[PDB]
């Protein structure tokens, strides 16, 4: 879903205030907005107008592709409960030092740490991811 | 120049100010500065100011006493206590170099805030007046300030004075200095360029100069309460 | 696919720590309070998102700001734009410490104060109180797309901060950007600048122009923050402005140049601007670049905790009295003892350090004096009085004369040390 547009930064580069941008300023404009596209990746969707100008509408339509949406919270819920056999609502720092240290992104481990203090407010060594989430999101 | 020295007492003898002879010459200069205060910022850097002053002070040939961190009540007791000192009574002139953090009405101690502790400006001038303090009468006075952020008996009672102060509200917050303060440092290069070749005023004047720099031009050492009635030169030597 | 979770986690709790520094510093920030930027105070412990929402929020603010003012854009205000859109940066981060054991952990004042870790510390209480950034690691900021040694520029606000220069070619994903130091607003004069031998041979008008207070809309307090995603934009769009009220025709010729190099452009950007990039907590990484400036002295080394500059320099005893009166002037007790187990010292070391007039504390202050200044060297005054080195009751000759331990000890309001002067 969109809300507020990005008519602004197609606004910039829009030269003659046709309401259209050249094929070639099309990187720039979604870079200026935080989305990095590869060389590839702008070509394939520069065949959408087979001239080399590119309107607002077929703008638009490519943000949303590239939206990148972030992990929504129940997403979040449910990365943690794959690691938590006893559905205890809990996990040790150890458990979740094995998770970030042996799984996915290879990580320094002097990120693990402060992640693992970040998790664990109260010291014991035990994280409850449950009432994390439901804290960092509100 | 010791050619010129002899030369500028005999030209101007009544115009400039007299100068005792380097033997039982006793030439005193105090320093006091606040680098640490119990609920202020500390003055960080000020081992560069005090070492800077101090030589300057001692190649003219003045003895240097350092006290530092000092409430206002013990800089008044210093000042007092540097003015009973008989070794004045041999001497020609003298420096104070007060710096701490000092509000518009003076310097504050190391205490000061809700609570209080500033040594009034004119509270200096009044130790070191011609009435409290004879041993330094008709003699020069300069006073140098370092700070952040009838009424006719005052014009006859303080004579021979000097003040060059520095009111850069730095309070480390400009925070951008490199070992040492800027008025500091220019007040050292100037008194090493144009002490030989100028009266005291002139060198305190081409420091203002030097702060014409677009970012450091309100910078400008304000000259306060001069009470001299020649003209102070000071010689290398 | 479990690791795709755990991908999941560590972002998560990495936009957790961030939304903590960004917490701390809109909450705790009183300029964000004068302008109506300021965000309330978790009443949990940790602090939600919205601290992170807020950055973006205030971000668009500034960059709306911006846009408003310069929307009407010119062929040469556009390629220039284009041009800094798709330059990357180096973020570079000076010290005379080694933060790199082919990790790159490098942290900030408060995470550094958090586990009491024996280091230099250029942050000062009034930066703490009115912005709250000392939970952020700051870098300078380069031009990247270039063949050139890496080390372009080497001050920040005409200050060195170390000969041992790290630098980082990717962006944080929730750090952000100020055109200036975030405390100080102003652009230093040429007088300062590291490069001004380029822009007074080549140009006129800019010299003067360039000293100003980048501000906002709402005045000189306003310091303009951006966030990753409009780091570039906000940039451009300041130059442009910058650009365009400049009189200096040469300037506005040479920054046109649709042909420009990237190193003009680096010298452009940190002429006109003095950018400065914050990334929240720590910075833990694998790629990372060190450059060696230039040699560190000892009272660098001393105040930077550098152990191994330190063993590199400290050969002999003289070289002993230099360090360990360093050591006393700058409160690094860690390095005081770690010299008086290296070497042995006795009243005949105490002696030549009181005769050492090429040392500033030692030519300034007394050994006693040094060793009672603050509580910080409790421990060496212990060693210096159990072991005989220095005797208590001895009254100060240089600074402070007539004094003794006990009034500096008074002064300082250090219990132990007061406690320990009376029983001895
Ligand atoms: N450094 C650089 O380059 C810069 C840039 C820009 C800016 N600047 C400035 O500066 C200031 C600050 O400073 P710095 O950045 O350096 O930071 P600080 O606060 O001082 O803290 C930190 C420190 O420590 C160290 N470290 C880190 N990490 C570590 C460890 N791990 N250990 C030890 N040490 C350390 C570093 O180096 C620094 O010096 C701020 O305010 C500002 F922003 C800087």
């Amino acid at each position: 879903e969109q809300i507020a547009e990005f008519k602004e930064a197609f606004s910039l580069f829009d030269k003659d205030g046709d309401g259209t941008i050249t094929t070639k300023e099309l990187g720039t404009v979604m870079r200026s907005l935080g989305q990095n596209p590869t060389e590839a990746e702008l070509q394939d969707m520069i065949n959408e107008v087979d001239n080399g100008t590119i309107d607002f509408p077929e703008f638009l339509t490519m943000m949303a592709r590239k939206m990148k949406d972030t992990d929504s919270e129940e997403e979040i819920r449910e990365a943690f409960r794959v690691f938590d056999k006893d559905g205890n609502g809990y996990i040790s720092a150890a458990e979740l030092r094995h998770v970030m240290t042996n799984l996915g992104e290879k990580l320094t481990d002097e990120e693990v740490d402060e992640m693992i203090r970040e998790a664990d407010i109260d010291g014991d060594g035990q994280v409850n991811y449950e009432e994390f989430v439901q804290m960092m999101t509100a | 120049p010791h050619e010129e020295f002899l030369r500028l007492c005999k030209e101007r003898a009544e115009e400039i100010y007299p100068i005792k002879e380097r033997n039982n010459r006793t030439r005193l200069a105090l320093i006091i500065c606040n680098t640490e205060f119990d609920h202020l910022p500390p003055r960080n850097g000020a081992d560069f100011d005090i070492t800077g002053m101090k030589e300057l002070l001692e190649g003219l040939d003045y003895s240097v006493d350092v006290e530092e961190n000092l409430t206002a009540r013990d800089m008044e007791s210093a000042l007092r206590a540097f003015a009973t000192r008989p070794e004045h009574k041999s001497s020609d002139s003298t420096f104070l170099v007060l710096m701490s953090h000092g509000i518009l009405e003076g310097i504050c101690g190391t205490v000061h805030e809700k609570k209080p502790d500033v040594l009034l400006y004119d509270t200096i001038f009044q130790i070191f007046n011609n009435r409290n303090c004879l041993s330094l009468k008709d003699k020069p006075k300069v006073i140098i300030v370092q700070a952040a952020r009838d009424a006719v008996y005052k014009t006859h009672v303080e004579k021979d004075f000097i003040a060059f102060c520095s009111s850069t509200p730095h309070n480390v917050s400009w925070r951008d200095s490199t070992m040492g303060s800027i008025f500091i440092t220019q007040l050292i290069t100037c008194f090493q360029k144009y002490s030989w070749c100028c009266h005291l005023e002139e060198v305190f004047r081409k420091v203002q100069q030097s702060f014409e720099t677009p970012r450091a031009k309100a910078q400008m050492p304000t000259i306060e309460r001069l009470s001299m009635t020649r003209y102070f030169y000071l010689f290398p030597g | 696919r479990p690791d795709h979770c755990a991908n999941t986690v560590k972002n998560f709790l990495r936009k957790s720590i961030a939304a903590q520094s960004y917490s701390k510093m809109f909450s705790q920030g009183t300029s964000f309070k004068s302008l109506n930027l300021s965000l309330e105070a978790p009443s949990g412990a940790r602090s939600s998102f919205r601290s992170l929402e807020h950055l973006d929020k205030v971000s668009r603010h500034y960059i709306s700001e911006i846009i408003q003012k310069v929307h009407p854009l010119s062929s040469d205000e556009r390629h220039l734009l284009s041009i800094i859109i798709n330059s990357n940066f180096n973020f570079r981060h000076q010290s005379n410490s080694n933060l790199s054991n082919n990790i790159l952990n490098i942290k900030s004042f408060d995470k550094i104060q958090s586990e009491n870790i024996q280091t230099h510390k250029n942050t000062y209480s009034e930066d703490i109180k009115e912005i709250s950034n000392h939970d952020f690691v700051f870098f300078g900021v380069e031009i990247s797309n270039h063949q050139e040694k890496l080390p372009l520029n080497k001050t920040h606000h005409t200050v060195d901060f170390g000969a041992n220069a790290y630098i980082i070619d990717h962006d944080s994903p929730y750090g952000y950007m100020t055109l200036t130091d975030h405390f100080d607003n102003a652009i230093p004069p040429v007088f300062y600048h590291e490069h001004q031998s380029f822009f007074l041979d080549n140009f006129k008008e800019v010299v003067d122009e360039v000293s100003r207070y980048v501000h906002g809309n709402q005045g000189k307090t306003d310091v303009p923050i951006f966030n990753t995603k409009d780091m570039r934009l906000g940039i451009g769009l300041h130059l442009i402005d910058f650009i365009r009220k400049s009189k200096d025709q040469g300037f506005r010729e040479f920054c046109y140049n649709k042909n420009i190099d990237p190193v003009s452009l680096d010298r452009i950007i940190n002429f006109v601007f003095q950018l400065e990039y914050h990334i929240p907590r720590m910075l833990s990484t694998d790629n990372f670049k060190k450059i060696k400036l230039r040699d560190i002295s000892l009272e660098d080394a001393i105040k930077a905790s550098n152990y191994e500059e330190i063993n590199n320099k400290v050969t002999d005893k003289k070289m002993a009295h230099q360090a360990l009166a360093y050591s006393l002037g700058n409160k690094k007790a860690d390095i005081a003892l770690y010299l008086l187990s290296k070497f042995n010292f006795t009243k005949q070391d105490v002696a030549e350090m009181e005769k050492m007039k090429n040392n500033r504390y030692c030519n300034l202050y007394d050994v006693e004096y040094l060793l009672s200044k603050d509580g910080a060297n409790y421990k060496v005054l212990e060693y210096f009085i159990n072991n005989g080195l220095v005797d208590v009751n001895k009254k100060f000759q240089k600074v402070n004369s007539g004094d003794t331990m006990l009034d500096n000890a008074m002064k300082s309001k250090d219990s132990k040390m007061i406690d320990f002067l009376l029983k001895n």
